[PDB]
Formats: structure tokens, C-alpha cells, sequence
RNA sequence: CACCUCGAUGUCGGCUCGUCGCAUCCUGGGGCUGUAGUCGGUCCCAAGGGUUGGGCUGUUCGCCCAUUAAAGCGGCACGCGAGCUGGGUUCAGAACGUCGUGAGACAGUUCGGUCCCUAUCCGUCGCGGGCGUUGGAAAUUUGAGAGGAGCUGUCCUUAGUACGAGAGGACCGGGAUGGACUUACCGCUGGUGUACCAGUUGUUCUGCCAAGGGCAUUGCUGGGUAGCUAUGUAGGGAAGGGAUAAACGCUGAAAGCAUCUAAGUGUGAAGCCCACCUCAAGAUGAGAUUUCCCAUUUCUUUAAGAAAGUAAGACCCCUGAGAGAUGAUCAGGUAGAUAGGUUGGAAGUGGAAGGCUAGUGAUAGUUGGAGCGGACCAAUACUAAUCGGUCGAGGACUUAAC
RNA sequence: GUAGCGAAAUUCCUUGUCGGGUAAGUUCCGACCCGCACGAAAGGCGUAACGAUUUGGGCACUGUCUCAACGAGAGACUCGG
RNA sequence: CUCGUUAAGGAACUCGGCAAAAUGACCCCGUAACUUCGGGAGAAGGGGUGCUGACUUCGGUCAGCCGCAGUGAAUAGGCCC
RNA sequence: GUAUGAGUAGCGAAAGACAGGUGAGAAUCCUGUCCACCGUAUGACUAAGGUUUCCUGGGGAAGGCUCGUCCGCCCAGGGUU
RNA sequence: UAGUGAACCAGUACCGUGAGGGAAAGGUGAAAAGCACCCCGGAAGGGGAGUGAAAUAGAUCCUGAAACCGUGUGCCUACAA
């Protein structure tokens, strides 16, 4: 349960460490966002040689949640942080490696990419 | 569920306890319809101890029961003090291994003249 | 097609493929048809159920006096059901669960869990007042209306007794039916407390 | 908030209407004939369900 | 009750291990990325165990790459192949909720060899 | 303008709650186009529903950021202060600029500054009692009428097809999956859970040890049952009829032609009536169906008379919860599992006490998944629902048919 | 009308212009100076320390809020006075 | 009304972080700009705290033990620009 | 003087339970037991102020926000060396 | 409710630090002959029995209005604005 002023850590390389949410895009009046969902964020603390710089408006994916999912068969996944990933208008991650975990519900969402650069999907 | 009978947690908990251990001791007493409705099952579960009457069902007990004097006799020129929670192992144990349950009865009598309260006697059967 | 039950409770159950339902628990001892409305007679058709054999000394001279042309003993529910062929319909016939099969899609009917006096807030689920900054406005169920009409409109909600109210759930689907038991597995949760009467018919809308 | 209007003795009575007593539960005691309420304990001779207590 | 666990009994698994909250399992849970169905092995800490019946369930808990993760199954879920008890730890709680705020050192614990 | 209000009609903005108009912001239908297609422009019908989250400012407004199908315009004492706020504007303090010889003042700013009222009536939301409904009862019902609901994105396919030189790129039609909203419910994820379990500090008490009690926010701390719950789960706005709006007709004259219209006939919208959900015979127009009781007794009077026992039945009273402010509702009253207890479980906690073993000791192992265990489950009349009492029909007349 | 200071507790026009800070800043800070209408003891400018002073930003923290849920107690509710 | 707890988020509330939360004792390490040289300063930011043995120069140290947590409750600064 | 509001607001910070006694009558008075509260005080002395409120025996009209067999109340005696 | 504020133990009670302000309150019967005795009740208070021409003249005592409160019932009233 992602929304508006919640404060993400950055699961890859861009150069962003911190970034914070502007909308929870998908709906008029939408209030929160869950894993798989993508989000414009604006980078509230970046690495000083990357790419992605402080005070940037940016579009990223959640890819791991305090409040974590629901799988169709009963089971549930919960992690230690809410940590999203900063990604191009197609998805493509603009980082070039993926830290941490990364929930498998990105996979039916399409993040294809991200997920094969993930050092593990759960 | 319980009744709170206007009490905080802690002074029902204190109320039941005097309740309860004045009624083992006089094995008969007049209250508040509310209280006897509570006192049945305390003093009841009190007696389930009492039955068991091993060493852990009496610490058991004695963290309910007051510590106030059962009943004073004198015996071979000495006196005998007896306390609630040895007179409820001694007697009312004893007394009742033989009932399921259902040690205690209530019979409604008429409301208090100060409050209007229905009042109850309470006693062992 | 229908049936009278009682809400048992909730469970879930694995489905082929391993996926896993939340399923309301529905039982439905058989009941018997007590009487057959038709146009001539009522003016309507339908058909009396009756359901949950009663004890005797619970029933009256004329509650008896009904049931005896179906020769059974005292029910404790009795509704009627609508829009179902009467020719196939007597009175003394049974209805059981395996009326319905697994897949079946229903309307489940109850009566909601009663919550007594509630306020607006929970009843209606209206906005609360700011709970600081001054505020003395906190669980109030907001303005009457306007000045000009010199009256509060009606439907203008507030706090009363809520609950209590005729619920149907649509498209419910049979998970299960076990005839041994007398048991209906529905998918989902339906109106009502344990032990309450329930009411499943053929989904309206397929 | 206050009374617009005083009160009429009429309308004072129709809702006085529901502000009566009862006594409910009154019959004859088995042990001593007496009148008592039912469930309770005689207060005249003391006898409940035909016992003294 | 008694009538919904005499439904649900069936569904209810036997080869279950016994384990309680504080021992290291490796859960055996099938995945399936198409038509290609696959075992991810889920190895860490019992967490929590809770429910009754068919509705028990129990969490595990792990810390892969840096990140805490714990995943809640169904005790009688079919979709786990096996449910594996690594080791036996020594705890004094039934749910040790606290573990989540320690790290490395901190989180672990004593084996008991039952 | 000065007609009500100066023996007081509280003023901006915000909040809570909305409701209405349509000159329509989105969605729906349609005509014209300087409409190839995708987009549009303009106008016509349309008010069913929807129509945002922030930065700045007391603000309204406005600008900006980021979204959306859309971020409509207005009225309702610029709706709503006996419903809330009180930041702004009008009190007393103080200061700046400025004016004044001055006290002071604003043609201006700045910091600080008391928001009272127990609801009588109508109104509104709920819940009872009375009587009626024409013999008295127990159930089941029809629906006059009324309320609720009414929103919508994106993707796939049709199809890279129609159109286009290309770029680009469909109508119609068929699927998938969302947002917001909403009706239920606690099996799952969680929350709470003050008579559940455990750890623990201080002090005090049970004579002492051991084991416990009191108080310290439930002393604190870690969990947690039932119940109540959302952020959790399930479901809903699906299809489809009838009459229409704008618009398009068909046939057709008046008016040899022409013409949607006059007669005649049809298509046509998220709109209207149905369809879906709920309330509903006090619907005094009081409806309908099934079942039950039975024509009693006494006195007055031809009385639809009066009173008194009753029947079927209901209630008082009592045990209660799935119900509940109280009434009410529903589950029961020994023709008994209604509650309490008891017995056995379950959740829940996490290994009781008393011992033994090891250790100098703190403590650990073991006896033993132990002990404890509110509300949950199943049995069991052990306790209490005893004994009783009250109320409750005998059915008017006229006229059709039989 | 000097030094000093200046859109200030003073700047109406005004949210002046520029820069900083924010995704976005009529407030705030730095600078500029057409000072509507600063200015030297009704002192000018600056100033360590101090302030239940006014103002803006940040960390922490949270039911302030998204958006409300549960529990305890007093009143409210029923009964007697 | 008074009080306790609260998933995920953490000022998005609001005129304004109003209220609440958070900090809070002692011991140790350590501590900036600026300054009137006194301060700033308890800046900040960190670490330790229970019980049992052994040895202590008597303040410690070494070893071991327990818990989610040792000023285990109560009473004690939020901080910075 | 008496209504209306209305048998309504309120009955003024906090723990009492039961047994026995008294008595026409007891939640409220007495006795006993346990429980609970204050304890740099809610304890013990004093100054001012009050001015008999002190003690003993009676009483239950009124006062005591209920009750009252009881009282700092009423009645009768007495008490300050 | 006039007449002095004061027809009555009034410049009192009461109010105020003080100056000072400042009330309310008349009527049994000719005569107390002021209800012996009995009954319900702890009393209060009643019902008898008595006194008296009269007790609905019983000490709140001449007369005893109205508001206000209640008991009984001849007529009317639960589809009405
Ligand atoms: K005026
Ligand atoms: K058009
Ligand atoms: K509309
Ligand atoms: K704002
Ligand atoms: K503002
Ligand atoms: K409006
Ligand atoms: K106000
Ligand atoms: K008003
Ligand atoms: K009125
Ligand atoms: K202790
Ligand atoms: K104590
Ligand atoms: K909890
Ligand atoms: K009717
Ligand atoms: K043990
Ligand atoms: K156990
Ligand atoms: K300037
Ligand atoms: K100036
Ligand atoms: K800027
Ligand atoms: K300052
Ligand atoms: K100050
Ligand atoms: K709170
Ligand atoms: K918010
Ligand atoms: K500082
Ligand atoms: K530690
Ligand atoms: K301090
Ligand atoms: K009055
Ligand atoms: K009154
Ligand atoms: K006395
Ligand atoms: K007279
Ligand atoms: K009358
Ligand atoms: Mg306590
Ligand atoms: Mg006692
Ligand atoms: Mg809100
Ligand atoms: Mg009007
Ligand atoms: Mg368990
Ligand atoms: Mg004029
Ligand atoms: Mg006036
Ligand atoms: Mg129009
Ligand atoms: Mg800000
Ligand atoms: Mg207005
Ligand atoms: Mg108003
Ligand atoms: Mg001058
Ligand atoms: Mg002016
Ligand atoms: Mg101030
Ligand atoms: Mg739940
Ligand atoms: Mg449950
Ligand atoms: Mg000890
Ligand atoms: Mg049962
Ligand atoms: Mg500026
Ligand atoms: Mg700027
Ligand atoms: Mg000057
Ligand atoms: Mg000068
Ligand atoms: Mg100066
Ligand atoms: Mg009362
Ligand atoms: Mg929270
Ligand atoms: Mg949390
Ligand atoms: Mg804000
Ligand atoms: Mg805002
Ligand atoms: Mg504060
Ligand atoms: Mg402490
Ligand atoms: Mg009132
Ligand atoms: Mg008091
Ligand atoms: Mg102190
Ligand atoms: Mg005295
Ligand atoms: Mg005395
Ligand atoms: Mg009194
Ligand atoms: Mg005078
Ligand atoms: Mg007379
Ligand atoms: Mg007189
Ligand atoms: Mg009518
Ligand atoms: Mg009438
Ligand atoms: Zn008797």
C-alpha cells in the first residue's frame, strides 16, 4: 500500500536512492499502490555520479512491499522495505542491474526485463 | 461473556473475590441479582478445585480465595483457626464429589428499599 | 429452483489446481413443499416451503392443522417460492441440495447480523470532523440542509438501528454440494448470523 | 434551546399517557395462599417451590 | 464446527512434519511461469504458526539478498510439494514477531536436536 | 431603490451533509462540416451517474505540479456557526510608514487577542404502545405506492483490415482486466481484544523458603480467543423489453410534381416505464390464501343489549442471544439443552507447580507440547427456567344468485 | 537626506525582477533598487548570549491526515430516591 | 468527554505539525559555525546499564546466564539550519 | 401565588464487600473481617479566623443534594483550672 | 400590597469591610369550653367519641375568589391539516 508522500528506496543502479510519490497512476481517484503498479516519483536523494539526479520527476515500478501480495493459491509474500525501480515510458529499466529481491507479480504485469535482471524473484 | 457490574477490571476482580470467599465461608448470603449471576460460576470453579484437591489446583485457589478466617472451634483445649481456602479443600470438597456440577442455587426475593435492587440469596445446595 | 438452509458458517476449500476459496457453509436438511398457489386459488404461482422440523410442543393447532396435508411434522420456516414450474411440484414433496450442482450460479438471501443503535459514521459511512485543531465536530452526522425550506428533507440519514435488513448476494457460485450431508459450499460469505435461515435460488440474472 | 410555547394541560396529558406504573407477576402463594410474585420467595411465610427457606 | 470439519477433513494433509515456530523448513513450492511448472525452493525460519484445521496456516521467513522476505502458505495448500524441517530451534514464543527487526548475528538461533 | 429586520436576521474561507437548475465538463444519441482515416469544429437531444490529490496564499479566485473519461456552470440567507472551525475582516495592547501642533487617525501594514444555549413544537433518522381493518386466532402472501442502484478506464481480437501517397489508422462486433463507488461477511491477510497465556521492574502483603496476591496507564513488555472490524475477502451496476427525445425514415395527398405527416406505418439515447435490489394493505380503498376454535352460561330485549366463564390462541412471569438504549425481535421454560456449572475438546499461550539430574552459581535438561485456558465446539438436568395468573370468540343488515 | 540600510513590522502598483530552496513556494532566504511613503539618540547599521516572542526549512515522531477500527471508564439509556 | 491500541503510509491534515507521538535518569566517548572568549554545550552524534561467579587497585576487568526488552515499572530535554 | 419546561438537567473528582447487631423501617447507623486510598499527607502540632460547632444522654419535624435508627442538625444537661 | 419602613419583640431579620441599604409577618371561638377516652399508625396524620350555635370555626384556625392540581361522569373523540 503505496500513496501519495510515501518514501521508497531505489532497487538498482540509476543513480536515485530515495524517491517519494506523486501519484498512484491507474484511476481518477486511486489511493494507493501494491506491487506491480507504476508510480511518478520525484528523487528525494541520488548517488552523486549516476545518472538520475536529485529533484527529478520520474516514473518507477514498485517491486517489493512492506504490505506485500496475495497469490491465487492462499499464499502470501511479505518483504522488509518498499523498494521501486525508476523505468522508461516502456518498462525498460533505466538503471542497468536490479538489487534485492523482486516479487513475481511483476512477471504478469510485464516487466520482463526488470525481472530477469532481478537477483531473485519470489 | 461477564458483567462488568460497574466496576473497573480491577475492583470487580477485588468485589468477586470478597463475594465468593464470603459466601464459602457463610455458605449462605444475600446480594444484587448481577452479583449472584457472577459469584455462581466463581465460587463453582472454586469448588472444582477444591475436588481436584492436589497441591497445584490449591496455589490455584489461593490466588482467588481470600485469606480471611472459615470458622475458629476449640479443640483438645486449643483453638482451631480455619481459613476459606482450607475450610473449601476440607469441606465443600468433600462435600460435593459427588454433584456434576450445579453447587450453588439462587432465590430471587424482594428489592432493596434504597435502590429498588432485586436481591438474590445465594447458598450451597 | 430454490431451497431453505441454515447459515452454518465459513471455510475454505482447495479447488482443482490447488487454487483456494473462501466457501459459506449452508445447511439444508430437505424441505417440503407445505403448499402449491396457483392463479385460480391466489391469483399467483408459487410454492410454500416449509424447513426445519420444529418440536411439537413448539407448534399451535393451526400451524399442524397446515402442515398435515403434507404429513409432516412442524417447520420452523416456511417461504414461498416464485417462478418455478408447479407441474413438477406437489405438496408432501421433498427439496434437497442436490437440486443444485457444483457450478451453479445463485442468489443467496439473509438477514443481515443486527448492530443496534449505530451512529452516522458507521452507518452510512459518512467523513468524520477533523479530530484536532479546535475541532468540536468529530462523529456528527453533518448539516440538516439548506435554510429555505424551513425543514430537514427527507432521507436526510442519521444514526438508528442498523442491520437487521433483507440482503441478497448475486451470483454466488455452488462450490459443492454434499447430499449426504445436507451441505451447500458457496463461494464467498452470505447476509446473516450462524444459525439463521438462508434462502438459495437460481442466479435472476443468468 | 427552550420552549417556544408553554406546555397545555391537554398536551401535557396525552404524553404523560405512557408514564404509568404497573405490577406484573402477582399469584397466590401454593404454602400459605398468600399473594406473591412468581419466581420469587413468599415474603410472608418464606416458602419457595413449597420449601422453607 | 463439527459438521465443517468433517467437510473439510478430507482436504486435510498427512505427510505434514512436525514443526513448530523457531525451526528452520525448506518449503517445496511449485511455481509456474506458463505452461512450464516448476519447485522453488523457499528455505528459512518458521515464524508464525496459526488457525485450525484446514485453515491453518504458517510463515517463513528469510533474508535473500540483503531484503527480508516472508511468505505465508496454507499448511494444507497441494501447491507445496513438501514441507522439509532443516533444523529445530530453540525459542521461548510462539510467534517471534521480534525477529524482523534483527539482523545477521542477532537473528539467530540455537539448534536443539529433537 | 430603501419595502421586512437595529427591545440583534452572525459576517469571508474551510469542514460535515448534501439537494436542485441545465445555459452539458465526461459518458450516451444525432445533424452539418472547410467530416479521407485518427482527431476534430459547430449545432441539436440528453441532468442517469460521475465530475481529484497536492505546492503558495486566511483566502474565494488564480498560478503551478501530477493525474483523469471529465477535472461543468450556477441556485438553495454568495445552502449549511442553537452542526464544527475561527486563519481574514470590526474591540481594548503594541509597533512601522503616513497624516495631524495635538489627542488621535488610515489614504496602509504588523505581532497578540473569551465562538454561550439541558431541544418544548414542527421537521429528520430509528423504535414501541393503542385502536382500527366488522367472530376470535396462527402463519404465508399480492403489490397501490415508495426508496435504492444507475459511473467509467485500459488492454486483446476483429485488423495493421476499411481510409490514406505516406505518415498514420478505424466504425460496428467479440473478449480480458482495472479505477472509483457500493451490499454483505471474518474462512484467509491484518487491527483491536482491561475476568486468555507468558516474561519482567519496584514496593508491599499471604509468618519465612518456595509459590502467589495488591498497587504502580491493563505497572510495563511479547502474543492472542470470541465479538466488532478494513486496509482483508466475496458480490453488484449483466443481459433484455415497452414508449419516446433530437435525428432518420416508408407510404402519401393536400399541391398531377415534390413531401417523414394530415390520415397510415417504422427505426431511434447512459434518458422515461419496466427489467435488478429493498420497504410496503393505517393501500381507513385497511386486499388475498392455508390452517385452527365453535355457536356456551346469566340477565335485560328485540338490544349489532349487558356481563362471565371459556375454546383456538396470546401474554404476564422466568432462563437467554444470533437481538437489544427501553419496548421490540428471536432461542427456551422440565413435553427442557435456554443459560450457569460439570465433563471432553478447540483456539490461544509456550513447557505449570512439586520433584529429580547437571552446574559453585545464575540457570539448563527432564518428568511433559506440560500447565493454564472469557466469550468457541460437543455432551451432560447437577443449578435455575417452580408454582401459577391474566386476556382471549358465539360472529349486524339489505339485495343478487342458489 | 550624508554614512548605513532598502519590496523592510516601512513597497500601494506587487505574487516587483532575478537566484536559492520544493515535483510544484502570494510565505521564507540571498540579491537588485523607481525608498507610493528608510535614515541616524521619537537614534542608523550590526551583534555573541538570551526568548512559553514572530517567521521559513529539515531530521525524528506519530490517528493530524488517506480512513477509520477496536477496547476501558464517566455521562447518556432502564429501574428506585 | 477522559484514556489504551492500531495494518500500510508518515504532515498528504491544517491558517499553522494545534493536539498527540517521539526525546527524557545515570556513566562513557564525542561535540560545529559564531563569539563580547564567558559561552554556544546536556550542541550534535554515539556507546553502556539485568543476574551469577572469579579477580580486583574497589572502578573496574574477565568469564558465564536469562529475556522481545535490563534507569525491564513510576518520575526526568526532542533536535538542527 | 401557581404553572410550563418535567418527573427532565443535576445529585459536586476516588472502592467497596459481606456477616452480625440495632431498630417500625437500614446500600447509607454500629460492630467485625477482608479489600482499597493518602502517607513533604488526606498524618501530627500550632497562628489567624470561626465562636460552642467540644463531651454525655435523647430526637428524626426542618437542614444533609438519596436514605437515615445517624450528623458539625434539633432537645437537655456538662465541659476551658 | 393601604396607613409610618415598622398595627406583630422593626430599624429587627437579612445584605455589606464600612458608610449604608432594609424586609416579610394582623383576625379560632361569646367563652379554650384548645378535642378526655377508643381505633389504624413508630410518629406525623386520620376515623370515631366529645366541646361548641357552628369543627368544611381544630389552632396553616373568620370569610376562603382566580391561577394551578385531582377525583367522578352526561355528551364527543383514534382518515384527521
Ligand atoms: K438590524
Ligand atoms: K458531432
Ligand atoms: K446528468
Ligand atoms: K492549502
Ligand atoms: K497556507
Ligand atoms: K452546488
Ligand atoms: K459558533
Ligand atoms: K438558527
Ligand atoms: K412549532
Ligand atoms: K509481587
Ligand atoms: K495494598
Ligand atoms: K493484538
Ligand atoms: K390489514
Ligand atoms: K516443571
Ligand atoms: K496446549
Ligand atoms: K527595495
Ligand atoms: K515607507
Ligand atoms: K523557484
Ligand atoms: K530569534
Ligand atoms: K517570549
Ligand atoms: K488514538
Ligand atoms: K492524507
Ligand atoms: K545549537
Ligand atoms: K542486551
Ligand atoms: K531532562
Ligand atoms: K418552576
Ligand atoms: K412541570
Ligand atoms: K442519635
Ligand atoms: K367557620
Ligand atoms: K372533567
Ligand atoms: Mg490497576
Ligand atoms: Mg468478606
Ligand atoms: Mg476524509
Ligand atoms: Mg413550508
Ligand atoms: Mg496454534
Ligand atoms: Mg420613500
Ligand atoms: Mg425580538
Ligand atoms: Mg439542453
Ligand atoms: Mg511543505
Ligand atoms: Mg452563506
Ligand atoms: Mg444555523
Ligand atoms: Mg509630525
Ligand atoms: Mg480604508
Ligand atoms: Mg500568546
Ligand atoms: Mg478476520
Ligand atoms: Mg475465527
Ligand atoms: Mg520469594
Ligand atoms: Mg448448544
Ligand atoms: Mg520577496
Ligand atoms: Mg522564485
Ligand atoms: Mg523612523
Ligand atoms: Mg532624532
Ligand atoms: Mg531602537
Ligand atoms: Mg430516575
Ligand atoms: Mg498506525
Ligand atoms: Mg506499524
Ligand atoms: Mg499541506
Ligand atoms: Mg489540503
Ligand atoms: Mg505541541
Ligand atoms: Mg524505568
Ligand atoms: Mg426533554
Ligand atoms: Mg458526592
Ligand atoms: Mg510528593
Ligand atoms: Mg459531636
Ligand atoms: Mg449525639
Ligand atoms: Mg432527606
Ligand atoms: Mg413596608
Ligand atoms: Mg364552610
Ligand atoms: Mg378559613
Ligand atoms: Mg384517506
Ligand atoms: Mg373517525
Ligand atoms: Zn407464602
Amino acid at each position: 500500500m503505496i500513496q501519495q508522500e510515501s518514501r521508497l528506496r531505489v532497487a538498482d543502479n540509476s543513480g536515485a536512492r530515495e524517491i517519494l510519490t506523486i501519484k498512484v497512476l491507474g484511476g481518477s481517484g486511486r489511493k494507493t499502490a501494491n506491487i506491480g503498479d507504476v508510480i511518478v516519483a520525484t528523487v528525494k536523494q541520488a548517488t552523486p555520479g549516476g545518472v538520475v539526479k536529485k529533484g527529478e520527476v520520474v516514473k518507477a515500478v514498485i517491486v517489493r512491499t512492506k504490505s506485500g501480495a496475495r497469490r491465487a493459491d492462499g499464499s502470501y509474500i511479505k518483504f522488509d522495505e518498499n523498494a521501486a525501480v525508476i523505468i522508461r515510458d516502456d518498462k525498460s529499466p533505466r538503471g542497468t542491474r536490479i538489487f534485492g529481491p523482486v516479487a513475481r507479480e511483476l512477471r504478469e504485469n510485464n516487466f520482463m526485463k526488470i525481472v530477469s535482471l532481478a537477483p531473485e524473484v519470489l | 461473556s461477564y458483567r462488568k457490574l460497574g466496576r473497573t477490571s480491577s475492583q470487580r476482580k477485588a468485589m468477586l473475590r470478597d463475594i465468593t470467599t464470603d459466601l464459602i465461608i457463610n455458605e449462605r448470603i444475600v446480594t444484587t441479582e448481577a452479583r449472584a449471576k457472577e459469584v455462581r460460576s466463581t465460587v463453582e470453579k472454586m469448588i472444582t478445585l477444591g475436588k481436584r484437591g492436589d497441591l497445584h489446583a490449591r496455589r490455584q485457589a489461593a490466588t482467588f480465595v481470600r485469606n480471611e478466617v472459615a470458622s475458629v472451634r476449640e479443640e483438645d483445649e486449643s483453638i482451631v483457626v480455619e481459613s476459606a481456602l482450607q475450610k473449601l479443600f476440607n469441606d465443600l470438597g468433600p462435600r460435593f464429589a459427588e454433584r456434576q456440577g450445579g453447587y450453588t442455587r439462587i432465590l430471587k426475593t424482594e428489592p432493596r428499599r434504597g435502590d429498588a435492587a432485586p436481591m438474590v440469596v445465594i447458598e450451597f445446595v | 429452483k430454490g431451497i431453505l438452509g441454515k447459515k452454518v458458517g465459513m471455510t475454505q476449500i482447495f479447488t482443482e489446481s490447488g487454487e483456494l476459496i473462501p466457501v459459506t457453509v449452508v445447511e439444508a436438511t430437505p424441505n417440503v413443499v407445505l403448499q402449491v398457489k396457483t392463479v385460480e386459488t391466489d391469483g399467483y404461482e408459487a410454492i410454500q416451503v416449509g424447513y426445519q422440523d420444529k418440536r411439537e410442543v413448539l407448534s399451535n393447532k393451526p400451524a399442524k392443522g397446515h402442515v398435515a396435508k403434507a404429513n409432516t411434522a412442524p417447520k420452523r420456516f416456511i417461504k414461498e417460492f416464485k417462478n418455478v414450474e408447479l407441474g413438477e411440484y406437489e405438496v408432501g414433496k421433498e427439496i434437497k441440495v442436490d437440486v443444485f450442482q457444483a457450478g451453479d450460479v445463485v442468489d443467496v438471501t439473509g438477514t443481515t447480523k443486527g448492530k443496534g443503535f449505530q451512529g452516522a459514521i458507521k452507518r452510512h459511512g459518512q467523513s468524520r470532523g477533523p479530530m484536532s485543531h479546535g475541532s468540536r465536530y468529530h462523529r456528527r452526522p453533518g448539516s440538516m440542509g439548506p435554510v429555505a425550506p424551513n425543514r430537514v428533507f427527507k432521507n436526510k440519514r442519521l444514526a438508528g438501528r442498523m442491520g437487521g435488513d433483507r440482503v441478497t448476494i448475486q451470483n454466488l457460485e455452488v462450490v459443492k454440494v454434499d447430499v449426504e450431508r445436507n451441505v451447500i459450499l458457496i463461494k464467498g460469505n452470505i447476509p446473516g448470523a450462524k444459525k439463521s435461515l438462508i434462502t438459495i435460488k437460481s442466479a435472476v440474472k443468468a | 434551546a427552550v420552549p417556544a410555547r408553554r406546555t397545555s394541560k391537554a398536551k401535557k396529558a396525552k404524553r404523560r399517557t405512557h408514564y404509568k406504573l404497573t405490577i406484573k407477576g402477582l399469584n397466590a402463594c401454593s404454602n400459605c395462599g398468600e399473594m406473591k410474585k412468581s419466581h420469587h420467595v413468599c415474603p410472608a411465610c418464606g416458602h419457595y417451590d413449597g420449601k422453607d427457606v | 464446527n463439527p459438521l465443517i470439519q468433517e467437510l473439510t477433513q478430507e482436504q486435510l494433509r498427512t505427510d505434514i512434519p512436525a514443526f513448530r515456530p523457531g525451526d528452520t523448513v525448506r518449503v517445496h513450492a511449485k511455481v509456474v511461469e506458463g505452461t512450464r511448472e516448476r519447485i522453488q525452493l523457499f528455505e528459512g525460519v518458521v515464524i508464525k504458526r496459526r488457525g485450525a484445521g484446514i485453515s491453518e496456516t504458517y510463515t517463513v521467513r528469510k533474508v535473500s539478498n540483503g531484503v527480508g522476505v516472508e511468505r505465508t502458505f496454507p499448511l494444507h495448500t497441494p501447491r507445496v510439494a513438501q514441507i522439509e524441517v532443516v533444523r529445530y530451534g530453540k525459542v521461548r514464543r510462539a510467534k517471534l514477531y521480534y525477529l524482523r527487526a534483527l539482523h545477521g548475528k542477532a537473528a539467530r538461533i540455537k539448534e536443539i536436536r529433537r
